């Protein structure tokens, strides 16, 4: 529709004689100190923030975004033909690509109208240019980004997943001859090429010649090669569908940034992908620029309600609506959706694992309550303990079509980075599977004695586990040995373990049939007139929280030593099946460090302290 | 009779080299093991000219291909004229050694594609030889008769040309220079120098077509400099599609401080230097102070301050493997040697607890251990090594380590140290726990050179007057106040040499005396009752 030269032409002023309003609304060379290193061979890729164009160039702009590729390789064209004029010296040849680079330039100049007969742009560039997506454009959910977007330069969000090892591609191929002696180029773009056999050089055909070809590793160019998965952002995706994967290709300088599980933000050009009724085809995302979340790291003012507004009788009593009653047990899954992502800058790691054990399956229908962690909690995604098989977590060999050789995968552990793991049906994993979860438990120490996989990895998420009774509910006459199946030691290294009998409480019984009784009466499903609200308001409000960062005092532990000294009577008498350590004074701390966050204030708080030990003493000992 | 596209003449310092040879003369085991003893594959140091001038040296490292022929055929050639009555059937290739340490060897790029580099690891597998088509020639029909054209190098060997005429393997195998060459698959493992385990490690697949194979020993540390090369890896052998990936190979080609020491043992004369040792030394330990005397000396409820500080020892020492039963079976652990049924090629594998020698290995709840396994180590407890018998090998594997832990019918003497965990039942020690841990919670270069370079010269020597005070110890107040009679006492004197290696003292003082009296009553508590 419009003249390439014209365009180029604009770039090139747009870049060498037009200005800017970036330093005090004083043109001071911007880019032009950039190109000047890229002449040097000091800056290996170039960024253009589609940003500093559209403060005085809209059109532009608009071209550019309604078709990536084509103005992509016209701003690379550009370069390479602005590095001659910035030219002051000899190149000091730095790698083996610049030494044949200048032998080419030489060999031009000497012997100095065919099409093909030059070298190809992508060869002599040793620079490579990427776009920053403009802020205009709303960053978009990878389920809406379909068909009709193709060409489009598109932004999405998600997370890691699958991230293959970095790798050599290659751009051009370079083939010498043992007849012509001159040196034979085929560009591949496709990830899958065929070797030359004869060449289509003129000379040799017209000579009818050997034309024996040999390929070399030599002179070729190579960039940077990634391959990685990214799926939806839990949060914003429908809960009537699960998040999908769509594929991203990163290349050169980009490479090396994104890390499995964290949040990323990836700028690229939607493109398609051959695989040699119909026309048919896949695609990806060739990558141009990414940008982690910086949280991934380690008007009257009556609109908010704070200190004076109590936290404990709004925001828990709109938790988990449908369990029918648990209140003390409702408050630890607060302490619980909290975590330890807030957490005291004094190197205290320790603080964000947080696996609470729950044991009893068929009790209350309690399996219910997960999903509803999982939602509210922000920075939570869902996970399954009954999700796959235990080669989930190992490597294998299955069948596969599309990709991936020598998988290499993790399980939900991985999957919720630094978030909340829900972990279903423990008794059913086998005895191996146990073990992968032991060596979670001491802290990030996962050895594997397999030849090939010699992996470490990072479990930093919160743990909570679900555990079946041993095939009915527990009877006292059983002495010890026989009482409890599930591994006693294993229960050992957990914080904080809960059970719960459907004991034959007639007033407790009559609670529960009350509340079913009111099911199928209207839709008020709390009936204590708890409005569910949006989810938009309760988030909005938490996140502003968070950067307070509270800090305990010290002094204060002197109080709890005093808890140990009367639990250890008690321990030795009861010899009962169920048994604590020094453990208590670890978790102690831990428990009553998230609860003063309610109350910033943190000079003299006794009654949050004190409610954490009350919380240990209700559970145990019921009767 | 040359090319001058490359642009390399012989050493570049031809004229250089005549006032060399008169103004250098005015380290002779270099000079002398080349004329004496006539060992080929001569072995150069650093290229020290980096020193002296970078443009030399960086023009040896951009084309390594194309130099090291030429530091091969100058330096042959120069003796061909000078000694005419030498080995000139085999040949000598000039070998660079200890090269430049590639920076940033966790952060390879693929940029320097042919240029030496310097991995540092381990060695994992090793294959049986491979033998491989070397220097290939081909079969006309004019008489068989083949004339030497192929003496430069430079040409390649394709496959599939020998799908027909397959009588080049009887034929063409001495006569045509086509010997089977030696080369072996080797993958080293990355040493990311303590990281804070973030990317994982990358694997290395080391197996160059270079005949030094097995002149190196497998299994040892790493300082294997190499060229980095890259191949297309076909997508279908049936096809001739080449995927637009390489697989990374790398080439084989490879054969103050004091004035601190002596300040330790100055102060080392005041009498509380047991207190500031104990104290500053692994700060991170809990209660139960009589564990560290396993750790201490001999360095330089489960789980309650216990698996931490296996933890400690990792976490100090690299050098070691951690690992534990219940999850891995007797050969889970070693001698697990199988072939890849895909690629129908066998390996030769090996363990973990035969790679523990020189260290300490973790291994915790050895109770729950079957009676199956625990073979293996009952050996190296009771032989200091430690064999593996299966079909394909029979022999001993060297165990000259150490390893120790804890515990908690009279046939348990097999352990070296038995020690039980006893309950004070006292509530005020837990209490500095929340104090001490809760509360609190360039040196680093410091602690690590104790261990390598002093205790490398240190050798301790046993005085006369030293030896008998333990056996007249055990015979007279074993009566008082009422198993010491087999000779378990007098292998004591192994742990006895960690009171030497304190100080660096080769001498015995009064301290390290009564020292090793009042263990014995620490062991005879826990025997007692």
């Amino acid at each position: 529709l419009k003249d390439y030269a014209l365009e180029k032409e604009k770039v090139k002023k747009f870049l060498q004689e037009f200005y800017q309003d970036d330093e005090l609304g004083k043109k001071q060379f911007k880019y032009g100190n950039q190109l000047v290193r890229l002449a040097h061979r000091e800056q290996v890729a170039l960024y253009v923030d589609l940003d500093d164009v559209a403060e005085d160039d809209p059109e532009l702009v608009d071209s550019i975004c309604e078709n990536a590729r084509r103005y992509a390789k016209l701003f690379a064209d550009a370069v390479q033909e602005l590095l001659p004029q910035y030219k002051e010296r000899e190149v000091v040849n730095k790698d083996v690509l610049d030494v044949y680079i200048e032998h080419r330039l030489m060999m031009e100049q000497r012997s100095r109208r065919s099409p093909q007969n030059q070298y190809p742009a992508e060869l002599m560039r040793r620079f490579e240019l990427y776009f920053q997506g403009p802020s205009s454009n709303k960053p978009r959910v990878i389920r809406e980004v379909r068909a009709d977007s193709v060409g489009k330069l598109v932004t999405v969000r998600g997370i890691v997943t699958r991230v293959s090892e970095v790798k050599p591609k290659m751009v051009v191929a370079t083939y010498t001859c043992d007849q012509c002696g001159a040196e034979t180029y085929q560009p591949i773009q496709s990830p899958t090429f065929m070797p030359l056999i004869m060449c289509p050089s003129q000379e040799c055909q017209t000579n009818r010649s050997g034309g024996r070809l040999y390929l070399q590793t030599r002179g070729s160019r190579f960039i940077k090669f990634q391959e990685m998965k990214m799926q939806e952002h839990s949060d914003q995706v429908p809960v009537g569908n699960i998040p999908r994967s769509i594929t991203v290709l990163v290349e050169g300088e980009n490479t090396r940034i994104a890390q499995p599980g964290d949040h990323v933000s990836v700028t690229g050009i939607f493109l398609p992908i051959l695989r040699t009724q119909g026309l048919l085809s896949e695609t990806y995302l060739e990558a141009h620029r990414i940008v982690k979340m910086n949280k991934s790291e380690d008007t009257r003012e009556e609109l908010r309600q704070i200190a004076e507004e109590d936290f404990y009788e709004k925001l828990a009593a709109s938790i988990a609506p449908e369990i029918y009653g648990h209140e003390d047990v409702k408050k630890a899954l607060l302490l619980l959706l909290v975590g330890g992502v807030d957490q005291s800058p004094r190197g205290m790691k320790i603080r964000g694992n947080i696996n609470i054990c729950l044991m009893g399956d068929p009790g209350v229908a309690k399996s219910q309550l997960l999903s509803y962690i999982d939602r509210l909690a922000p920075r939570s995604q869902y996970t399954t303990g009954r999700g796959s098989s235990g080669v989930g977590l190992t490597a294998a060999v299955l069948r596969d079509s599309v990709s991936g050789e020598l998988t290499l995968e993790g399980g939900a552990l991985v999957l919720a980075d630094q978030g909340v793991c829900c972990i279903d049906e423990f008794d059913k994993m086998a005895e191996a599977d146990r073990t992968a979860i032991h060596e979670v438990m001491e802290q990030q120490t996962i050895s594997i004695a397999k030849a090939g996989i010699l992996t470490t990895l990072n479990a930093r998420c919160s743990i909570l586990a679900a555990a079946n009774p041993a095939y009915g509910r527990y009877n006292p006459r059983r002495s010890l040995e026989q009482n409890i199946q599930l591994p006693a030691a294993l229960l050992s290294r957990f914080d904080l373990l809960w059970l719960i009998q459907d004991r034959p409480d007639r007033d407790n019984d009559l609670r529960l049939a009350q509340h079913i009784t009111y099911v199928h009466q209207h839709s008020r499903q709390p009936p204590s007139q708890f409005e569910p609200l949006d989810m938009k308001l309760m988030r909005r409000y938490i996140a502003m929280c968070r950067e307070k960062q509270p800090m305990v005092p010290e002094s204060l532990a002197d109080y709890i030593t005093a808890a140990y000294v009367e639990m250890r009577r008690e321990a030795w008498a009861s010899k009962d099946a169920t048994y604590t350590s020094a453990r208590t004074l670890l978790a102690i701390l831990r428990l009553s460090t998230a609860l003063a966050r309610l109350r910033m204030v943190d000079v003299v708080e006794k009654e949050d302290v004190n409610e954490a030990i009350r919380l240990m003493e209700m559970s145990k000992d019921s009767l | 009779l040359v090319i001058w596209g490359t642009d390399v003449n012989v050493a570049a310092c031809k004229e250089n080299f005549q006032r060399f040879l008169q103004r250098f003369i005015d380290y002779m085991q270099r000079l002398g093991e080349i004329n004496v003893i006539g060992e080929p594959f001569l072995n150069v140091n650093c290229e020290h000219i980096k020193s002296f001038d970078k443009n030399l040296y960086r023009q040896l490292i951009s084309y390594p291909q194309e130099v090291i022929p030429t530091f091969d055929m100058a330096v042959n050639e120069i003796f061909f004229d000078r000694y005419p009555d030498s080995i000139l059937e085999h040949q000598i290739q000039v070998r660079p050694f200890n090269a430049l340490k590639t920076k940033n060897m966790r952060n390879l790029n693929p940029e320097d594609i042919d240029q030496l580099i310097t991995i540092s690891g381990m060695v994992i597998r090793t294959s049986q030889l491979i033998p491989e088509m070397q220097e290939a020639f081909f079969q006309c029909q004019v008489c068989a008769h083949t004339t030497r054209v192929e003496m430069d190098r430079g040409r390649i060997a394709e496959p599939s040309v020998c799908g027909r005429c397959h009588t080049t393997h009887s034929m063409a195998l001495i006569h045509n220079r086509s010997l089977f060459s030696d080369k072996q698959m080797i993958k080293l493992q990355e040493s990311p120098e303590d990281m804070p385990a973030g990317q994982t490690p990358h694997t290395v697949i080391l197996f160059a077509h270079n005949d030094l194979v097995d002149k190196v020993q497998p299994g040892d540390r790493v300082n294997v400099t190499g060229i980095y090369r890259a191949v297309p890896i076909r997508v279908n052998p049936r096809v001739s599609n080449v995927k637009s990936v390489y697989k990374t190979h790398i080439d084989v080609i490879h054969y103050f401080s004091e004035k601190r020491v002596e300040l330790l043992k100055e102060l080392s004369r005041k009498p509380d230097i047991y207190e500031r040792l104990a104290s500053a030394l692994a700060p991170s330990i809990y209660e139960h102070e009589d564990i560290k005397k396993g750790i201490l000396l001999q360095l330089f409820d489960p789980g309650t301050s216990k698996s931490q500080l296996l933890q400690y020892v990792y976490n100090l020492v690299p050098r070691g493997q951690y690992t534990s039963g219940k999850g891995s079976s007797a050969v889970g652990l070693t001698a697990y040697v199988m072939k890849d049924p895909e690629t129908r090629q066998l390996v030769l594998q090996t363990g973990a607890l035969v790679l523990s020698d020189n260290g300490i290995c973790c291994i915790d709840e050895f109770d729950k251990m079957n009676e199956s396994t625990r073979s293996v180590l009952h050996e190296v407890m009771e032989q200091q090594t430690l064999s593996i018998a299966k079909a394909g090998i029979i022999c001993q594997l060297n165990a000259r380590t150490s390893v120790l832990a804890a515990a908690n019918h009279t046939l348990l003497s097999r352990f070296d140290l038995i020690f039980l965990l006893l309950d004070p039942q006292d509530e005020a020690y837990d209490r500095r726990l929340a104090h001490h841990l809760v509360a609190l919670y360039l040196d680093m270069a410091v602690l690590k050179d104790y261990i390598a370079y002093a205790h490398s010269t240190i050798m301790p020597r046993l005085s006369e007057e030293a030896s008998q005070a333990l056996i007249e110890a055990y015979v007279d107040m074993r009566k008082i106040g009422s198993s010491a009679y087999p000779r378990q006492l007098e292998s004591l004197i192994r742990l006895a040499e960690a009171h030497a290696k304190v100080r660096l003292s080769n001498k015995v003082e009064a301290i390290d005396v009564e020292e090793a009296k009042r263990l014995h009553r620490e062991a005879l508590k826990q025997s007692a009752t």
